[PDB]
């Protein structure tokens, strides 16, 4: 065997420095192909893991290059048959790869000749080449190098637009499948469905089916440090593209039960955009929905949790557009929200310092929200109120005008009376 | 406008069909009549993205509002187009969906506004539109609407561009085509297929 192989990679060295040409080669290629088809079947074995990696690297490498040669020059024929064969062999590799190693970068340059081959790689053998080149990119660093690359150039024609965006809704698919099991390797496989999307972060093309996949799946039972770290990846995949911010927003707003979601995305824009301060004004949107509905009652479990989820999309919002205006209008809306323990972290975090301490200087907005309290609602109006004396400096002229809240607050037959109370406390 | 379309967002999230429509018909039907600058005020003055997507329900009312709408939104769009959202949604339509016999006309009057109002809006969407063409990945997906839009969208082109348009979309046309061609020789409605290559054909004989 080794002795063979030996021969073999000799053999592959001298056809190395020997095709600077590559003209009516046609036949080469051909024999080639079939015998190559026979021969990754026996590749798949053992052979001192690189001997074997050796081997096949040659192998794929040389033999893409050669096939992919025909699809540039030469007859459609001999290159779909080549592509029937090649396509069969790179399900094959997929699955061998692993141990390789060096050798699974050999089959990763096997997949780089599927992309410099074009179409016919593109086709019935790169549909499970494409999910193999995913997981390959999803595991890691020189899969990523090429595929930034690509990410800038012209994006493997998108990956092929229409089937990328199919392999795309097979790895939807895959992603209903993970919500089911999937701890680490489903890490990767986000990863790798974020690697597509670099690659060819073709929004609109990949779309629907995805869509709903992923906002049912946000609750996977392995969540830990992948979880997150993969939910970074959805909402940073969904970067800056068409639909953007408007079809996140869309989804998200439906089922308000994923602002976290909403947060990624959010943060998204933050470091992938466009239309900045139209941004802003949709962040800003989606903030104070999110904020006025949800602080427009109250919660316990789940929704408490939601609220500090808020505060992080509130967070990336606000850090990201400096939007200050639609920021602060929901800030004084937002930082007003604070109430317990995790509110205060949250406000602080989501205020990205500047303005924080802007707010805290802010006597104008105190007043705006004077008067929002004297209009009142609920708790809302009561906390707003706490965490105003809370951010502390100077009443003065708030005094003056709290000593009218306190009057109307004296006056309170209703639950108004305790808000009164609550903001007689803060008085004091 | 801010109130106005406030207002209308508002409208649209609430209630569809009935109610937007018929306001939007006589409301139409006066303003059109007597307004220039004004009308094409207003209408620009429309908003959000829930109103925007709010606008894409609106338009569509206002496209089940047939004829008339076609006139006046040929008017409307003469109103106002002003290119970004107006774009965005537009595209928006063209990619998603539900219903088109009122877009049939609703298509290709909207277009023709549109095209009109902004020249070669049309001549990307049409190109656009070649790539939608195509399947594989899609022929195994989809459900049987994408191909009612299809159909509308090659009556659409077939009506206008340039004439020089031909020439290069037809490098496209011809592309597409063939790939086309393949998959949809492959459509059980193999006819429906074969009406599109005719389409084609007569479009770059």
């Amino acid at each position: 065997x080794x002795x063979x192989x030996x021969x073999x990679x000799x053999x592959x060295x001298x056809x190395x420095x020997x095709x600077x040409x590559x003209x009516x080669x046609x036949x080469x290629x051909x024999x080639x192909x079939x015998x190559x088809x026979x021969x990754x079947x026996x590749x798949x074995x053992x052979x001192x893991x690189x001997x074997x990696x050796x081997x096949x690297x040659x192998x794929x490498x040389x033999x893409x290059x050669x096939x992919x040669x025909x699809x540039x020059x030469x007859x459609x024929x001999x290159x779909x048959x080549x592509x029937x064969x090649x396509x069969x062999x790179x399900x094959x590799x997929x699955x061998x790869x692993x141990x390789x190693x060096x050798x699974x970068x050999x089959x990763x340059x096997x997949x780089x000749x599927g992309x410099g081959x074009x179409x016919x790689x593109x086709x019935x053998x790169x549909x499970x080449x494409x999910x193999x080149x995913x997981x390959x990119x999803x595991x890691x660093x020189g899969x990523x190098x090429x595929x930034x690359x690509x990410x800038x150039x012209x994006x493997x024609x998108x990956x092929x637009x229409x089937x990328x965006x199919x392999x795309x809704x097979x790895x939807x698919x895959x992603x209903x499948x993970x919500x089911x099991x999937x701890x680490x390797x489903x890490x990767x496989x986000x990863x790798x469905x974020x690697x597509x999307x670099x690659x060819x972060x073709x929004x609109x093309x990949x779309x629907x089916x995805x869509x709903x996949x992923x906002x049912x799946x946000x609750x996977x039972x392995x969540x830990x440090x992948x979880x997150x770290x993969x939910x970074x990846x959805x909402x940073x995949x969904x970067x800056x593209x068409x639909x953007x911010x408007x079809x996140x927003x869309x989804x998200x707003x439906x089922x308000x039960x994923x602002x976290x979601x909403x947060x990624x995305x959010x943060x998204x824009x933050x470091x992938x955009x466009x239309x900045x301060x139209x941004g802003x004004x949709x962040x800003x949107x989606x903030x104070x929905x999110x904020x006025x509905x949800x602080x427009x009652x109250x919660x316990x479990x789940x929704x408490x949790x939601x609220x500090x989820x808020x505060x992080x999309x509130x967070x990336x919002x606000x850090x990201x557009x400096x939007x200050x205006x639609x920021x602060x209008x929901x800030x004084x809306x937002x930082x007003x929200x604070x109430x317990x323990x995790x509110x205060x972290g949250x406000x602080x975090x989501x205020x990205x310092x500047x303005x924080x301490x802007x707010x805290x200087x802010x006597x104008x907005x105190x007043x705006x929200x004077x008067x929002x309290x004297x209009x009142x609602x609920x708790x809302x109006x009561x906390x707003x109120x706490x965490x105003x004396x809370x951010x502390x400096x100077x009443x003065x002229x708030x005094x003056x005008x709290x000593x009218x809240x306190x009057x109307x607050x004296x006056x309170x037959x209703x639950x108004x009376x305790x808000x009164x109370x609550x903001x007689x406390x803060x008085x004091x | 406008v801010s109130f106005v379309s406030q207002v209308l967002g508002k409208a649209c999230v609430h209630g569809r069909q009935q109610e937007i429509l018929g306001v939007l018909v006589p409301r139409l039907a006066a303003l059109t009549q007597g307004s220039y600058l004004h009308q094409r005020v207003c209408w620009r003055l429309v908003e959000q993205v829930p109103d925007r997507a709010m606008e894409a329900v609106l338009t569509g009312l206002v496209e089940a509002a047939l004829g008339p709408e076609v006139l006046s939104r040929l008017l409307g769009n003469l109103v106002v187009k002003n290119k970004k959202a107006q774009f965005v949604m537009t595209q928006k339509l063209l990619f998603l969906q539900s219903r088109l016999t009122t877009p049939m006309l609703q298509s290709l009057l909207g277009h023709l506004a549109m095209d009109s109002q902004r020249r070669p809006l049309l001549l990307q969407v049409l190109k656009e539109l070649l790539e939608t063409w195509g399947s594989s990945s899609a022929i195994r997906h989809t459900p049987l609407p994408q191909q009612r839009h299809v159909s509308k969208a090659v009556l659409i082109c077939l009506a206008q561009l340039g004439e020089p348009e031909l020439r290069d979309s037809r490098d496209e046309l011809l592309a597409s085509m063939m790939a086309g061609v393949k998959c949809r020789l492959d459509s059980s409605l193999p006819p429906v297929r074969r009406l599109g290559m005719i389409v084609a054909e007569v479009v770059s004989a």
